[PDB]
RNA sequence: GCUUGUGCUGUCUUCGUCCA
């Protein structure tokens, strides 16, 4: 797993809009399957069968959560976009121009 | 730290600061050579206390160098194209 | 052999920037390494600080080895070379 | 200190030999044959030993250990594999050699087409450098065109009529006028044949050729066994989640093993010179392109995507290849850039570097018995609070991350150990803005901690960084031993560096609006009150307190 | 068979011993890591001659380590068995699969299949010994041995001894 | 030749010191002729080959020497750097010793 | 091209390989940062104004050293040993002035780069020691002549006693002795600067050390500081001028674009 | 660990059969060559010891560094813990008793002479070292038994090898 | 006593930023 957090996270895997984020957090949840090894052995179900393939927000950006669409794509799978916003406020060392 | 900047720092004249910048803060490695056919070809395990060169087959004439990463890297390709670059820690005239 | 004798040493009796400053440089990393200090510190801590009075005082216990083109040197004491 | 310990004794490198490989030498440093074309054993993980990912060649996984040395990952140096031909072919690289070679001996009796006799052969042999004495040996006996049985007594000779080599592509082809004018024939010079040629060359001749009997003998020109590189020099590439890549050199050398037991097969079986000449050729071709795929005069070989095919030649040429792009100049730890602005309130060789930098930087403090109270203090503020620290280093090179332990404060430190402290005030750090033109580019300047996310300078020292600050970014370099500190502080400080070499002039002076108000401000009819002189005066760091009549 | 080699050690001093007696603490190091080793190149080396007067030289300071590199050349008494040498021992095990003698430091295996077969290994005796009529062979007996082969170790060496040929066995 | 670098330097107005262009203009005239500032002149010196190598036609150069059996004595700035050693410039142009005599105080 | 080249620790510039290119940095020395634009006082001037600078009478009254600088102005006429020293010192400065004016120097400048600034050292002494007022000075004509001579002898670039390099430590610094004794001459110090004694040993002490402080660095990169020194100006900047011409000189090109010649036609 | 003042010895092609350790075909190695260099570079004789010569040396030198770690104020366990390090300690303690338990000559004299014999002697000028330590070390008594425990000195028959024995056996203390 | 979670491709291409 993603050394970020994810109890952002809604039921489906996607975050909702309105959350406040930060970097290396983890907005979008996805796991692909694995072939399950010989943890069967004496595991009570805990045994990995899935391997995390999740989204973070890049490290040095943070903001809100300002709208998730989630649809299908032309191969009829899922597909999910989050758009994230966050207000910048001049600063010493911002270039301006006449 | 690009070609003029080592130029630049070998017009300041500081030697120990262009190495560390090339090794520590970079690449750094460490390798094995025989004494005699002078390759990167001695099977050291080092848990174990046993070095050991096939070809020349000796156990004791082995020295260890630290040179970065890409050298040895440039020095395996080479010996991938028949080339064998033979480094030896003492000269000879 | 490759060794010069003393009262045949050529070089120059001064001791250049880039000498002084390896020699500052190994006299810090040493007293940073516990070694003995052979002048009196009186509030210094910095190793470097350290360093550069024992040089002021000409107590530095290292050797400099001048090394000569054809491959002959020239060992220096560094209490025994002009610094300014 | 980083490396694990090791017995045998640490030395430098004096001297680089080079020459070529023996196949002897080939087949006494491998540690595997490599046969099998199949990468993978049944696709059930565990690649199939004895193929070109055989666990023997060394491990890239962080779970498997070396089968051959037994040491991890981030130790194990690679090694070598070697495969066996079925037919020599000629190397590449060293054809138009081979040509010449070709040219200065007799294809018959292996000897050399003249001799010491001659005043200007002894000449040329009294030569020393090799490259030199061949080029004069060739220039001499490329006119001489026919072996001589007798002396100019036997010289050794055949008296054989020695052919005109022509270069066609990777073929070379011997024209002799076998016996005015009459039927000459021109027949190929098959690898093996020029092989068990150079194999009867005498030492000595070798020797007057150029070559070294000890470590460049002409025949190991020919490639007869051909050197498996190990995987860290071929890694693979995972281009997905479940989908990993193999590398431009796997596939290369797949489709040269596979050319080589197409050749095996069809030798055992049946032999119609045309097919053996066409896959012969094609063997040729795949070993040729495996190591050089920009050979004029011929399609280069492709990949099934169209690209070209990353031939090892390719991987060293250029600005982005071995020695421009990893040797000469790398990327190296420790730095940081960021946009610069000025401060009339820094001293000259003062540098205004942001809280967060000087967060994500260090530098390793030992630990001694002037510094352990600080240290310990800065080991409690810990890694987020300014003065601290991130790391504790022990004696034997183990590392203590301060984030992830719960009991930094049940730490207690020993001498000799090394605390990598936060970066502070007045640490000599190397500052640089590219391009870098001259020497005054890069100078040490003394670390400041200042607010917001800007580098701050002197405006003084904007003219030998040719730097202004409508966007310009620079660089920081952090030493990292107390070597390294005392020789940043000693030769390349700001102070020292304000004459230049070039034209012994000062390269630092006063600039912009300081300049307009020093000539405004010394005007013959500019008067200054008490009030303003007193605030003026107290502005000086240097003034000594009498104020002047 | 013993001889006298001249030898070189490569030591290196770390700066907290950077004193007045920096030479004899050397000599004691040097002493205490040579005496009584075993090298296979060399064989063991046993003692070191002139052990209180052996030249040091000028240390090298390690740039980047601060420690310092000194080359110590001295005279020592070295011990190496060699192929096919005779040599005298006394045995210091008995057991079915051979006995073990000692030459001096190097313990030496002889295997029943280098032994006489008049020698027949008796278990009841008191020692067990490998005895003949006029032959017997047990712990603390003196013995002739030829060394047959010799096997390298890290820091150890193992030989090999035979006493089927003649002149051999008990003495 | 100083004469014609003095010209197109100075014609600008720009001055540089004397020093740097000897050094110059006796390098490129050090071997009894013009040498020129380019592989053919820089590449057919005796130097070492990976010093060489380091500048144009790598491969060429290491396929020659190679073949040549040359010997690399490690010399140079550019062999010392790319092997990540100290090299024989500045700070590493000479080797301290340790001062026993002087500990004895 | 120039990477590879240093002063080693006996002067010379050499490469990799040990070839010499110099016998010595600069063919003086010194290091770039250490050299001021001074004149040299023998080369400009008519022959007159040369001898009434220069020249010192001790037989007649007029044309010598005035009464009220020197307090022995009494015992100075009529002495013949110290007017041959005076006339040897002549000799020498006239010798100077042939060299300069016919051998290095033909057009006649005398602006030039060299190394310790004298005038600052002269005015300096003149602050330190209260130079100014009418009194006589106490420094007699031999004490200058002779410290003169000494202190030209003392201005070591080469250590040695071998006889060539002796004459390699001679030539290094011609120009320069030139310069010390084009300023340091016995009417210019008696009459123009006033100097009295402890400033005259003063003089001669911080000459000699700043001399030794202007020497260059055994280990300098000097190839890489002239490689960068001659790419820098090349940034920033009928007959071909400019990069082009650079590239044509670099490369050795056997056809330039605008070759010319210089003929130069006899007096008549 | 430590290195010998040979060095050098790189790579060729050429393989030798006078490489493999041999005392019968006296092939000793490189490093056990008949010719050595000392720290000045000069010739130097391989410098065998027999049991009495190394005995003698090993006891003067323990005595030596005994006399003068006490300041310069003969029991073989007391000289044995004189020595720093319990596998050193050991290591001396079992060759001390080697060399007592078959010492042939233990007077600095009989040893003398005994080297002067094999050293001095017309026939003996020929003799490798190796030869001449296994002869004064085995205490060999017949021709025949010494050529066989010697295969080397059975190609020199010019060797007046019967009367040396019987010198040997003489000096030899009953 | 329920005990905490460490890892990232690669190759092209384009468009930009600061010098020049
Ligand atoms: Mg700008
Ligand atoms: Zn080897
Ligand atoms: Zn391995
Ligand atoms: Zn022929």
């Amino acid at each position: 797993l993603k050394h970020g957090t994810y109890e952002k996270l809604d039921e489906d895997g996607l975050i909702a809009p309105g959350v406040r984020v930060s970097g290396d957090d983890i907005i979008i949840g996805k796991t692909t399957p694995i072939p399950p090894d010989t943890e069967e052995l004496g595991q009570r179900t805990k045994y990995h069968t899935k391997r995390d393939a999740s989204t973070p927000l890049r490290s040095t950006e943070n903001g809100i959560v300002d709208q998730v669409l989630l649809t299908t794509n032309q191969e009829g799978l899922k597909f999910v976009k989050v758009r994230m916003r966050t207000t910048k406020v001049p600063q010493i060392g911002d270039k301006f121009a006449s | 730290f690009g070609e003029m900047e080592r130029d630049c720092m070998i017009a300041h004249g500081a030697a120990g600061f262009l190495k560390e910048r090339l090794m520590e803060a970079s690449d750094a490695f460490r390798v094995h050579v025989c004494g005699i056919c002078g390759l990167m070809s001695v099977i050291a395990n080092l848990k174990k206390n046993q070095f050991e060169c096939r070809s020349c087959k000796n156990k004791t004439n082995i020295y260890q160098l630290h040179i970065p990463y890409a050298a040895k890297l440039l020095f395996q390709e080479l010996m991938a194209m028949n080339i064998a670059p033979r480094l030896y820690t003492e000269r000879s005239g | 052999e490759l060794a010069i004798l003393k009262e045949e040493r050529t070089t120059t009796p001064y001791l250049t920037k880039y000498e002084r400053a390896r020699i500052l440089g190994t006299r810090a990393l040493q007293i940073s390494m516990n070694a003995p200090v052979l002048v009196d510190i009186e509030g210094e801590t910095d190793p470097l600080q350290i360093a550069m009075k024992e040089l002021s005082q000409r107590k530095i216990p290292l050797v400099i080895r001048r090394y000569l083109p054809d491959g002959s040197y020239e060992d220096w004491g560094c209490d025994e070379l002009i610094v300014d | 200190s980083q490396f694990p310990y090791s017995s045998a004794p640490l030395r430098s490198v004096k001297e680089v030999q080079f020459g070529l490989l023996s196949p002897e030498e080939i087949r006494a440093i491998s540690v595997v044959k490599i046969e099998y074309p199949e990468i993978m054993d049944e696709s059930r993980q565990r690649p199939r030993e004895g193929g070109l990912n055989d666990p023997k060649l060394g491990s890239i996984d962080r779970n498997f250990k070396c089968q051959t040395c037994g040491e991890g990952m981030a130790e194990c140096p690679g090694h070598f594999g070697h495969m066996e031909l079925a037919k020599p072919v000629f190397h590449i690289g060293f054809i138009p050699k081979i040509k010449k070679v070709c040219e200065c001996i007799c294809m018959n009796c292996g000897k050399l087409l003249l001799d010491e006799t001659n005043p200007t052969m002894a000449q040329a042999i009294r030569i020393r450098d090799p490259k030199k004495r061949f080029n004069a040996v060739w220039q001499l006996c490329k006119t001489k065109m026919v072996c001589e049985a007798d002396a100019p007594v036997s010289r050794g000779g055949c008296g054989n009529t020695q052919p005109v080599v022509r270069k066609d592509g990777m073929k070379l082809w011997g024209t002799w006028k076998k016996s005015r004018d009459a039927q000459p024939e021109r027949k190929l010079l098959t690898p093996g044949e020029i092989l068990n040629v150079f194999k009867h060359i005498s030492p000595e001749d070798c020797f007057r050729l150029g070559f070294n009997e000890d470590y460049a003998r002409p025949e190991w020109m020919i490639i007869t066994v051909l050197p498996v590189p190990p995987p860290q020099v071929r890694p693979s590439i995972a281009m997905d989640e479940t989908t990993q890549g193999q590398d431009d050199l796997t596939h290369k050398l797949s489709d040269i093993l596979k050319a080589n037991i197409n050749v095996q097969k069809l030798e055992m079986d049946g032999s119609p010179q045309h097919i053996i000449n066409e896959v012969e050729q094609l063997l040729q071709f795949h070993v040729a392109t495996y190591m050089d795929n920009d050979i004029a005069g011929q399609p280069q070989a492709l990949q099934k995507s169209g690209r070209p095919v990353k031939a090892i030649r390719a991987r060293l040429k250029g600005k982005e290849g071995r020695l421009r792009g990893n040797l000469m100049g790398k990327r190296v730890d420790f730095s940081a850039r960021t946009v610069i602005s000025g401060d009339p309130n820094l001293e000259l060789d003062q540098v205004g570097v942001p809280i967060s930098i000087a967060k994500t930087l260090s530098y390793p403090e030992t630990v001694t018995q002037y510094n352990i109270h600080r240290l310990t203090e800065y080991v409690r503020n810990g890694p987020n609070e300014h003065p601290g620290a991130k790391y504790v280093i022990r004696d034997n090179g183990d590392r203590i991350d301060l984030r992830y332990h719960k009991r930094a404060g049940d730490i207690v430190l020993q001498y000799g150990w090394k605390v990598e402290r936060h970066l502070m005030d007045d640490d000599p750090v190397l500052f640089n803005r590219q391009p870098s033109l001259h020497k005054m580019s890069m100078m040490a300047h003394r670390v400041k901690v200042m607010p917001y996310s800007t580098f701050r300078l002197n405006l003084s020292v904007t003219s030998p960084y040719n730097a202004d600050f409508d966007g310009d970014e620079m660089n920081l370099h952090v030493p990292q031993s107390e070597e390294t500190r005392a020789e940043l502080s000693q030769l390349c400080a700001v102070p020292l560096q304000i004459v230049s070499p070039q034209s012994n002039k000062p390269v630092m002076g006063i600039v912009q609006d300081t300049l307009c108000g020093v000539r405004k401000m010394t005007l013959r009819d500019t008067f200054i009150e008490y009030e303003q002189v007193m605030n003026m005066l107290f502005w000086v760091p240097s003034w000594d307190g009498v104020v002047p009549q | 068979m013993f001889f006298l080699k001249d030898l070189s050690l490569i030591l290196t001093l770390h700066p907290s011993y950077f004193g007045p007696q920096m030479n004899q603490y050397l000599r004691e190091k040097l002493l205490t890591d040579v005496e009584g080793t075993c090298t296979g190149q060399f064989g063991y080396i046993v003692t070191v001659l002139d052990g209180m007067n052996i030249d040091v030289g000028k240390g090298r300071i390690i740039p980047g380590s601060g420690s310092a590199e000194f080359e110590v050349k001295y005279r020592a008494v070295v011990w190496k068995p060699f192929k096919g040498e005779v040599v005298d021992a006394i045995v210091s095990n008995v057991s079915p699969i051979g006995f073990f003698a000692d030459v001096g430091p190097l313990n030496v295996f002889v295997s029943t299949r280098l032994i006489p077969d008049n020698l027949v290994y008796n278990p009841s005796n008191s020692p067990p010994a490998y005895m003949s009529n006029d032959e017997l062979i047990t712990k603390g007996s003196k013995v002739r041995l030829k060394v047959v082969g010799t096997r390298t170790d890290v820091n150890e060496i193992y030989a090999i001894g035979s006493i089927k040929e003649d002149f051999l066995g008990a003495i | 030749l100083y004469k014609e670098i003095l010209n197109v330097i100075a014609f600008d107005g720009s001055y540089v010191n004397y020093r740097h262009m000897a050094l110059l203009v006796d390098v490129m005239t050090s071997r009894g002729y013009l040498m020129a500032i380019t592989r053919h002149g820089i590449n057919r010196a005796d130097t070492g080959a990976l010093m060489r190598c380091s500048f144009e036609e790598t491969v060429e150069i290491l396929f020659e020497a190679g073949a040549a059996a040359e010997l690399d004595d490690c010399r140079g700035v550019s062999e010392n750097v790319m092997l990540g050693q100290l090299a024989p410039m500045g700070t590493g142009a000479f080797d301290v010793m340790i001062d026993e005599k002087l500990l004895t105080s | 091209a120039l990477e590879d080249i240093m002063v080693h620790y006996d002067g010379t510039t050499r490469n990799s390989l040990g070839d010499i290119i110099q016998f010595l940095y600069g063919e003086d020395g010194l290091d770039g940062t250490q050299v001021e634009r001074q004149t040299i006082d023998t080369i400009p001037g008519s022959d007159k104004a040369f001898h009434k600078r220069y020249y010192v009478d001790l037989m007649d009254e007029k044309n010598s050293i005035k009464p009220d600088v020197i307090e022995y102005a009494a015992d100075i006429l009529g002495d013949v040993e110290l007017q041959k020293e005076l006339n040897s010192e002549y000799e020498q400065l006239v010798s100077d002035r042939k060299f300069l004016r016919e051998i290095v120097f033909v057009n006649g400048d005398h602006n030039w780069p060299l190394p310790v600034n004298l005038r600052r050292i002269i005015q300096n002494a003149q602050q330190i020691f209260h130079l100014d007022r009418a009194k006589a000075s106490d420094l007699t004509i031999p004490e200058i002549i002779h410290g003169v001579r000494d202190l030209c002898k003392k201005l070591f670039v080469l250590r040695g006693e071998n006889e060539l390099i002796k004459e390699a430590q001679q030539n290094a610094t011609s120009l320069f002795q030139c310069l010390v004794r084009a300023r340091l001459a016995t009417r210019r110090i008696l009459e123009e600067f006033r100097l009295n004694r402890d400033a005259f040993e003063w003089v001669l002490g911080t000459i000699e050390a700043q001399f030794q402080r202007s020497l260059v660095h055994p280990g300098e990169m000097v190839g890489v500081i002239a490689a960068q020194s001659i790419g820098e100006p090349a940034t920033q900047m009928n007959v071909t001028l400019g990069v082009p011409r650079l590239k044509e000189i670099l490369n050795v090109a056997k056809n330039i674009k605008t070759p010319a010649l210089t003929v130069y036609l006899d007096r008549e | 660990v430590s290195t010998s003042t040979v060095g050098a010895r790189r790579r060729r092609a050429k393989q030798q059969v006078d490489d493999e350790e041999n005392a019968t075909l006296l092939r000793l190695g490189p490093e056990f060559a008949l010719k050595q260099y000392d720290h000045d570079g000069n010739e130097h004789d391989l410098i065998a010891l027999s049991l009495s010569e190394s005995r003698l040396l090993i006891r003067e030198a323990l005595k030596a560094r005994s006399r003068a770690r006490n300041g310069g104020v003969i029991d073989d366990d007391e000289l044995a813990k004189v020595t720093s390090g319990a596998v050193a300690n050991g290591v001396v303690k079992k060759t001390l008793d080697y060399l007592n338990t078959f010492a042939r000559f233990k007077d600095e004299e009989t040893c003398t002479a005994v080297d002067q014999l094999l050293h001095n002697s017309s026939d003996c000028s020929v003799l490798h070292p190796f030869e001449i330590a296994q002869l004064s070390s085995l205490g060999c008594e017949d021709v025949d038994e010494a050529i066989t425990l010697i295969p080397s000195l059975a190609a020199k028959k010019e060797v007046n090898l019967q009367r040396i024995l019987d010198e040997l056996n003489r000096l030899e203390d009953p």
